[PDB]
């Protein structure tokens, strides 16, 4: 049984230290300890069971600390090592027992640095830098490589997308998705990678689509009820999962479930706290 | 400095 995590975020001019658990058996959310920093714009992954959150930005400043959390004790703990810049709407996964930090903004420039996390070491380390820069890009792992999937240059949103060969320390640009997106969702759903809402230059986008690395193709996916920017996407127990958000007027609390059968994302009433530009993290209790 | 690109409004 996975639980989901959703960590931080921003509401109404304030960014966020709480952090909530959903439960897919019972459909609940409870809260449980909050983060030692308020943090928007926070990079969330699950490593060798522990839930990190990487960077942000706490409402007055732009973060390089990194903190993670024990389901087991409730605690967050800041023993990590920081990131050689500060990380703010920044894309974290896990590929090879590692933890990566790919893109997002330091308060001066738009980053295409990437660096990854050893917790055996508690250090981090330069690894190839991105063609672009990427704040708000989203990041997947699939058939061991990591996507870095849009984002914002500084100037515009991206349509564009590249991949990291972790045994060649190189990437490489691959086919573009169909909209431009910045402060988007991905996630490797039924062996393809879903991009979910963000931001195209003019608006809150709902729609969504998927790549699949057998053809170098995304192809347009049934839109969400919701337009969602700074939107979470995960999967738990087998379920793609879009949470929260902004929809153009409203920080959202709500969630959507994507439904393959039927073709259709539902909604549903979601979180305690509305959280635009939170993480999600999926830990396996 | 300045909001972060996430959150900055719009209108
Ligand atoms: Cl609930
Ligand atoms: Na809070
Ligand atoms: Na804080
Ligand atoms: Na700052
Ligand atoms: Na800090
Ligand atoms: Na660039
Ligand atoms: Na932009
Ligand atoms: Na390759
Ligand atoms: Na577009
Ligand atoms: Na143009
Ligand atoms: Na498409
Ligand atoms: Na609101
Ligand atoms: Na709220
Ligand atoms: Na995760
Ligand atoms: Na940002």
């Amino acid at each position: 049984g996975e639980v989901l995590f959703a960590v931080g975020g921003w509401c109404s001019g304030d960014a966020i230290s709480s952090v909530e658990r959903y439960d897919p058996q019972t459909n609940e959310w409870r809260m449980v300890a909050s983060m030692s920093k308020r943090r928007c714009g926070v990079g969330v992954s699950v490593l060798d069971d522990l839930l990190y959150a990487v960077g942000g930005h706490d409402g007055s400043s732009y973060l390089n600390s990194v903190e993670r959390y024990d389901p087991k004790t409730n605690q967050w703990s800041s023993d990590v090592a920081p990131t050689s810049t500060c990380r703010t709407s920044v894309g974290v996964a896990v590929l090879g027992g590692f933890l990566y930090a790919v893109g997002g903004q330091d308060g001066v420039s738009c980053l295409n640095i990437v660096e990854r996390y050893d917790p055996k070491e508690n250090k981090w380390t330069r690894v190839a830098s991105m063609s672009t820069r990427r704040l708000g890009v989203a990041v997947a792992v699939l058939g061991g490589f990591l996507y870095a999937v849009g984002g914002s240059d500084g100037t515009s949103p991206l349509n564009t997308v590249e991949r990291y060969n972790p045994q060649e320390n190189r990437w490489h640009t691959i086919a573009p998705m169909g909209t431009r997106r910045k402060h988007l969702g991905c996630a490797v759903y039924q062996d393809m990678i879903y991009a979910v809402g963000g931001r195209d230059d003019t608006t809150e986008l709902s729609s969504a689509e998927r790549y699949n690395p057998r053809t170098n193709q995304w192809s347009p996916v049934v839109a969400m009820t919701s337009r969602r920017s700074g939107v979470g996407l995960a999967v738990v127990n087998g379920q793609l999962m879009a949470v929260g958000g902004f929809d153009g007027t409203t920080y959202l609390k709500t969630i959507e479930v994507f439904d393959p059968d039927a073709n259709t994302w539902r909604l549903y009433g979601g979180m305690n706290y509305r959280r635009l530009g939170g993480g999600v993290g999926v830990i396996k209790m | 400095l300045g909001l972060p690109d996430l959150v900055a409004k719009y209108n």
